[PDB]
This record gives C-alpha cells, structure tokens and sequence, in this order.
C-alpha cells in the first residue's frame, strides 16, 4: 500500500498537510495515513523537534 | 536537557474504600480502584506525572 506521512500545527491532523523545515515556534503533530479499500487508517505518531 | 517541546499528562491512581461489612480489623468491605476512572491509562505524551 501507499503510506502517507504529514504534519499539522494543532492536533486536528484533518485540518492541514504540511512539512516544517528548520526552526519552528510551535509544536507540530505528525501522523500516518494509509488506506485499504477506503479503510482510511490514520494515526498520530509523534511531535517534531524544535528544528 | 536537550531541546524539546513540553507536553504533560496527569494520572492518579485512586482508591475509595468502605469498612464494616461484618467487622473492622478483619478487612475492608470493598475498595474501588481506578486510573483516572479507567482500568487502563497510558502516556502518549512527552512528559507525565502520577499521584
Ligand atoms: C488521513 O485520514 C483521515 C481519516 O478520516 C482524514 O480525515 C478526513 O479529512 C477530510 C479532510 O482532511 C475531512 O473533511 C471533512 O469535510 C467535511 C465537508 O465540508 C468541507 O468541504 C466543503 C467543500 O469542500 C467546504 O465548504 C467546508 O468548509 C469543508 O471544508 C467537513 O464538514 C468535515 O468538517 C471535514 O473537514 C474528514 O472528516 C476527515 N476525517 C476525520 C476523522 O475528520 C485525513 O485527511 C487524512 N489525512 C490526509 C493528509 O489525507
Ligand atoms: C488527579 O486527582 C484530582 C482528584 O481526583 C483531580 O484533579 C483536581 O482538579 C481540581 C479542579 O480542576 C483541582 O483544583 C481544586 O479546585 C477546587 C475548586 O476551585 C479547590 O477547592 C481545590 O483547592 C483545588 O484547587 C485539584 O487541585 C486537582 N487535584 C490535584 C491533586 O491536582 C485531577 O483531575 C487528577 N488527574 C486526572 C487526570 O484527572
Ligand atoms: C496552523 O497553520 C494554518 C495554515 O492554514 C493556520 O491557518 C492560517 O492562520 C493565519 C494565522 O493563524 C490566518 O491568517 C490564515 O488565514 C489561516 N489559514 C486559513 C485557512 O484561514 C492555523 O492558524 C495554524 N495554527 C493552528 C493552531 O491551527
Ligand atoms: C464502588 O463502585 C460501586 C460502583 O460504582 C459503588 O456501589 C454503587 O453505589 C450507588 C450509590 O449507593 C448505587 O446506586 C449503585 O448500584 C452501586 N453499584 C453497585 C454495582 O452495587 C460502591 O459503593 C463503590 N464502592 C466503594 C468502596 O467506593
Ligand atoms: C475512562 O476515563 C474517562 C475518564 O474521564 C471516562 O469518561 C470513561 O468513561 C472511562 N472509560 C470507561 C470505559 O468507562
């Protein structure tokens, strides 16, 4: 399957799809998505480092 | 410590008890034990503490 990795500033991952490079000023939450016959499996993985 | 965003969760291990079921000294009648009201609590955060 395809696996999709992406992040958002709030925990509501459904509201954005970003990659921060370099230094932040806020936490970013990162998630994994993968879909099996519309079974859109989605999970939180972790918080990014400050940079 | 090395740079990291702060992120914390509280847990309490709680007990509530009743006595005098048939006697005292012998035993507690009943003790209700919980983790934040649950039977299972996990840390999914960078930091945590427990009471
Ligand atoms: C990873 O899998 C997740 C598991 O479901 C994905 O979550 C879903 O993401 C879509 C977008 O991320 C949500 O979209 C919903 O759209 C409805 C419809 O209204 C919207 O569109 C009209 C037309 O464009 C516009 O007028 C409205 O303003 C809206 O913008 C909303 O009403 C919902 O409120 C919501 O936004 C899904 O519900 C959502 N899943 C969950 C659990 O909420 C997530 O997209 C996947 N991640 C990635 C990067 O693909
Ligand atoms: C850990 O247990 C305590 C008790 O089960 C639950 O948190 C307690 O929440 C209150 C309200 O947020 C805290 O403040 C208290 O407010 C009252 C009313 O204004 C005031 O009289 C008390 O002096 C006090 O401020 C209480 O401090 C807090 N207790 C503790 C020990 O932190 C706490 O919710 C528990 N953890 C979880 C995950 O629920
Ligand atoms: C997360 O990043 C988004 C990117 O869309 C922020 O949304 C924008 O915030 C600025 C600053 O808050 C506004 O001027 C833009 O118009 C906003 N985007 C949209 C689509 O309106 C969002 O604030 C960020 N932070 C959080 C916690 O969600
Ligand atoms: C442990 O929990 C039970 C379950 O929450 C408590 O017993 C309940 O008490 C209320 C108030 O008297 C009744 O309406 C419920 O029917 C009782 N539940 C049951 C299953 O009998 C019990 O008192 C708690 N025990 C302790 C030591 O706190
Ligand atoms: C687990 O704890 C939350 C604590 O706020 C409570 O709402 C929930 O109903 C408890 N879980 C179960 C299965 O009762």
């Amino acid at each position: 399957y395809d696996v999709l990795f992406y992040c958002s500033n709030s925990s509501s991952g459904v509201l954005d799809t970003t990659i921060p490079f370099g230094p932040s000023s806020q936490p970013y939450y990162c998630f994994i998505n993968s879909t099996i016959n519309t079974t859109h499996v989605s999970t939180f993985v972790g918080i990014l480092p400050p940079t | 410590a090395l740079p990291i965003y702060y992120q914390h969760t509280d847990i309490n291990f709680t007990a509530t008890a009743s006595f005098g079921g048939s006697c005292y000294v012998c035993k507690p009648h009943q003790v209700n034990i919980s983790l934040n009201g649950n039977t299972s609590v996990c840390v999914r955060t960078s930091h945590f503490s427990i009471r």
